[PDB]
This record gives C-alpha cells, sequence and structure tokens, in this order.
RNA sequence: AGCGUGUGCCUACCCUACGCCGGCAGGCGCGGGUAACCCGUUGAACCCCAUUCGUGAUGGGGAUCGGGGAUUGCAAUUAUUCCCCAUGAACGAGGAAUUCCCAGUAAGUGCGGGUCAUAAGCUUGCGUUGAUUAAGUCCCUGCCCUUUGUACACACCGCCCGU
C-alpha cells in the first residue's frame, strides 16, 4: 500500500495532462476524446489491471495503451464503439482524439457554412441548431 | 480550503497507521481518513489489511458502515 | 385531370381521418370502446348510452 | 483537393447505380431511396436532365422551378440551377458538390431572420 | 403490486408468448387471445445485500453540439421518435414574496387510461414505502350573522363642494 519508488504524479500523454492519483480508467478520460466506455475497453484490450492508480503504471504499459487507443481497428475495437464512423470526406472509419476532434469539429462547421445549408447558418448566428423552442430559454450568453 | 488527502501510504503516515490506529477504540475508514489525511479507499483497504493480520477486531460490516475496534 | 388531384390527399391516419357520429367535428373525440364521439356529444347522450355517474 | 464523396470522387458516383449510391448515403437518405422515389421526383430529374443538355458549351443551364422541398440531392444534379419555393418566392441555388445526401429545402430558407425592436408597451 | 387495455360500420391502425440473427435500437419466422381462458403467477420501481468511488463542479448534473445506425409514415430539412461512440454548460439549497396539506395523509417510487401511423416533462387513475406536527384560535385573509349611522338605491367604482 505504499507510493512505488517510482510514481508519476503527473503524465504527458497526447499533449494532455493525467493526474496519477486517479485510478487509470478515470485518468485517461482527460484526453479529449476519450470516456469512460472507450477507456474501458481499451484498457481491457491492453490487459491491464484497472485496481491500479495510473501513476503506477510502468512506460511499457503507457505506450501500450497509448498504441491501442491510437489504432482500435487493428486491436479487435468494433467500429460501431467509434466516434468517427464513415467519414464524409474520405470514408474511413477512426476514433478522432484531443487536437484532432477540435479541428474535425471546425472542418464540419466550415462544410456546414461554406455551402449555405440552415445548419451552418444556424451555427454562423449562433441559435440552437435542432429545432428547439427559442422564445423563452436559451436567455444565458445574450445581452 | 481544499482537501487533500493522501492516495498511497509514506513512511511517515504507515508508521502512524501501524502504531496509533490499533488502539483508537474506534476505527473506520472515515475516522482514519479524517485523522491520517487519507483517501477513504486506502484507509479501507489498509483496514482490511490491518483486520486480515488480526490486529483489530471487526464488530459489524455493512455495505455503508464498516466498524472495527482495538484487540482485548 | 381533375379526378386525380380532387381528394388526392391520403387519409389513412391523423386528425383528418377521424370526426364525431353525430356532429362531424375532429376535435375532442372519445375513441375508447369504439365510441367515436366528440366529448360534448357524448355528455349529452351518455344516459341513453348506459353511463351512469356513481362517483 | 479533387471532390471526394466519402473516398469516391465525382465521376465514379456518375457511373454507379443508386444500390451502390444507398450504401454510401446516411440512414435517412438509404431509407428513402430504398422505399423508392415517385413520379414527381423523376419528372424533376428529367426536366433536369432535359435542361441541362440544352446547356450552350460556356453557359449554365435554364433554371427550373419546383416545390419540392424533400427532393434529394443525387450526384447527377451537380452542376444545374434550381428554383425551390419556400411558400413566397422561387430562391435560386445552383447544386455544388458538396450538397450531395441535403435536401432541397435545407438551401431555401422559409422564415426571415429577426432583427429586434424596441419592446412594446406590454411587455415589463 | 394494484387499477385497467387489447384484432375497430366508415376505418387504414390490436395485445403479445416462443425460436433464430444483431452489441443496441431492431429484423426474420411461427403460435395464443374478441379475453378470470393469451400476453400473465402482469418476476415494476423505490427498497434489500454485496462491489467500486471518496468532499475534488468529482465516477454529482446532463444542458449544448459532432459523426454514425434503425423504425413510423406519401413525405422527417426548421433535427417525429429510438439506439451507439464522442462533447461535458449553469447548478454547491436559492432575495422580496408566495402555494398545498391533519393518517395509510404529506412526500418518495414506479405502473395503467386519454391524446396515439409515429407519442408524455400534461392530465386522469392505481398500487408500494411511509412520517414530523395539531385536537386550537379569530392575530392575518375571506365570508356570514346582530346592533348601529347614512344626504348612498346605476347602491362608496356612490354622492357631493369650491376655486
Ligand atoms: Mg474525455
Ligand atoms: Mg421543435
Ligand atoms: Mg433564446
Ligand atoms: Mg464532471
Ligand atoms: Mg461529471
Ligand atoms: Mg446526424
Ligand atoms: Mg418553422
Ligand atoms: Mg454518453
Ligand atoms: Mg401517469
Ligand atoms: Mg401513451
Ligand atoms: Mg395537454
Ligand atoms: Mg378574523
Ligand atoms: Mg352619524
Ligand atoms: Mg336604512
Ligand atoms: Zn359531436
Amino acid at each position: 500500500l505504499v507510493i512505488p519508488e517510482k510514481f508519476q504524479h503527473i503524465l504527458r500523454v497526447l499533449n494532455t495532462n493525467i493526474d496519477g492519483r486517479r485510478k487509470i480508467a478515470f485518468a485517461i478520460t482527460a484526453i479529449k476524446g476519450v470516456g469512460r466506455r472507450y477507456a474501458h475497453v481499451v484498457l481491457r484490450k491492453a490487459d491491464i489491471d484497472l485496481t491500479k492508480r495510473a501513476g503506477e503504471l510502468t512506460e511499457d504499459e503507457v505506450e501500450r495503451v497509448i498504441t491501442i487507443m491510437q489504432n482500435p481497428r487493428q486491436y479487435k475495437i468494433p467500429d460501431w464503439f467509434l466516434n468517427r464512423q464513415k467519414d464524409v470526406k474520405d470514408g474511413k472509419y477512426s476514433q478522432v482524439l484531443a487536437n484532432g476532434l477540435d479541428n474535425k469539429l471546425r472542418e464540419d462547421l466550415e462544410r456546414l457554412k461554406k455551402i449555405r445549408a440552415h445548419r451552418g447558418l444556424r451555427h454562423f448566428w449562433g441559435l440552437r441548431v435542432r429545432g428547439q423552442h427559442t422564445k423563452t430559454t436559451g436567455r444565458r450568453g445574450r445581452t | 480550503d481544499k482537501l487533500n488527502n493522501l492516495v498511497l501510504f509514506d513512511k511517515a503516515t504507515y508508521d502512524k497507521l501501524c502504531k496509533e490506529v490499533p488502539n483508537y477504540k474506534l476505527i473506520t475508514p472515515a475516522v482514519v481518513s479524517e485523522r491520517l489525511k487519507i483517501r477513504g479507499s486506502l484507509a479501507r483497504a489498509a483496514l482490511q489489511e490491518l483486520l486480515s493480520k488480526g490486529l483489530i477486531k471487526l464488530v459489524s460490516k455493512h455495505r455503508a458502515q464498516v466498524i472495527y475496534t482495538r484487540n482485548t | 385531370g381533375h379526378q386525380q388531384l380532387y381528394w388526392s390527399h391520403p387519409r389513412k391516419f391523423g386528425q383528418g381521418s377521424r370526426s364525431c357520429r353525430v356532429c362531424s367535428n375532429r376535435h375532442g373525440l372519445i375513441r375508447k370502446y369504439g365510441l367515436n364521439m366528440c366529448r360534448q356529444c357524448f355528455r349529452q347522450y351518455a344516459k341513453d348510452i348506459g353511463f351512469i355517474k356513481l362517483d | 483537393r479533387k471532390f471526394t464523396y466519402r473516398g469516391v470522387d465525382l465521376d465514379q458516383l456518375l457511373d454507379m447505380s443508386y444500390e451502390q449510391l444507398m450504401q454510401l448515403y446516411s440512414a435517412r437518405q438509404r431509407r428513402r431511396l430504398n422505399r423508392g422515389l415517385r413520379r414527381k421526383q423523376h419528372s424533376l430529374l428529367k426536366r433536369l436532365r432535359k435542361a441541362k443538355k440544352e446547356a450552350p458549351p460556356m453557359e449554365k443551364p435554364e433554371v427550373v422551378k419546383t416545390h419540392l422541398r424533400d427532393m434529394i440531392i443525387l450526384p447527377e444534379m451537380v452542376g444545374s440551377m434550381v428554383g425551390v419555393y419556400n411558400g413566397k418566392t422561387f430562391n435560386q441555388v445552383e447544386i455544388k458538390p458538396e450538397m450531395i445526401g441535403h435536401y432541397l429545402g435545407e438551401f431555401s430558407i422559409t422564415y426571415k431572420p429577426v432583427k429586434h425592436g424596441r419592446p412594446g408597451i406590454g411587455a415589463t
């Protein structure tokens, strides 16, 4: 129960800071694009015990987790689990992560804006997008 | 203020647990967590280890509450 | 021609496919037990139908 | 730089049949195509093809007007001028290759964006 | 657990057991019920017993958005509804003011009926767990009586005086 001599209080994974005091399953959800389900299935695929903290892992385990996370399709992770199934531009299934997600959302908004679809116009104006009523709600953030 | 509790035992805290906890007359993961600046999970693990070693009696076990006591 | 266009819109479901059997009104319709009456006509004819107020 | 729809460029899209295009589309478009198109959509497609055939080699085709706001933009429509009814006026839209899979009604807005005035006496 | 519904003049639209396929929404077969007969011994939810977390806007909360899949429809875009990954906002018990309630009651928790091609954050009912406080008063609010005053009777939202 004593802390190991080599313990990582802070980890640097994918330009993200991971708190080594949290359990490994929930520690890696700090990466944008990874949730509880995806983190749990990745760790179950890596054959890593879920009863240890993030800082207790060795470098081999960390790099294995990163490699499995980058390429889910290689490690029998199903397509329906992925969050970027059937890309519009290239048609490839994948899981998009911290910065890639940030620019992929930007490209998805730019596509709608340039083509002048109604949803893109709503995004440009700053209004609701999924057909909600705006008369009485959503006042916060407006003058 | 913020409450920063240890998640893994240190030398001083492990010595405190091994020396003073078995004499508290009322041992509870919340009590050990509050006195030793420890998280609840580490306190539960330490109390289970002490119970396994036989240094502490168990009075009642429940999911909400576990109660320990010093040996007679 | 006109024969095709007139009344062409399908009316197999919805409020436009049902009406009261007494006054031909489409609002407040009662379909339970196949009554097919609006609430006002039902309140007018309840005693004749056989519905009694006990509570 | 070259346009590709899910890894397929425009020429192959034009060569593909409807069954091949069903797998490229999304669930709603696939279901719509599986249920089939009716007479009016075929008439609109025929009119668009007729208009595009008669265009001069360097000029745009003549605008074809329609009320069909639920028509799915097929790859054969790219490069045609369609006036879409919005309830009051026919708005002119040129089909771009990036419009494949959307409806026509998404590109002719049905309301005027709100610019607010001073609130009246009845507001508290 | 309990109250109930279920294949319809026009009228298209019922409740579903069992086997297989799919990870899920679902899809295929093949049967029962016009009903104390079938769904159904209605294996409901809170609740109970264990596991993990540990005062951190946190594994609390789930708003807003991206990408996919499926069902109802003639038609789903201004997202019908449903499913899966991802994103993860305010909110740490709420000012002046104000509502309802006296026992199987208040509150917690689910389930039926109405609307219903698609369908409940509403309503109308049903159970399950189950209390604190009180057996008084006219202080507030309101409404009744009796006495009393009136120049009011379109009845104080009245009548009426002087610049
Ligand atoms: Mg995350
Ligand atoms: Mg809406
Ligand atoms: Mg608003
Ligand atoms: Mg959070
Ligand atoms: Mg959270
Ligand atoms: Mg979508
Ligand atoms: Mg509208
Ligand atoms: Mg989620
Ligand atoms: Mg209800
Ligand atoms: Mg219903
Ligand atoms: Mg209502
Ligand atoms: Mg009083
Ligand atoms: Mg007097
Ligand atoms: Mg008098
Ligand atoms: Zn009637």
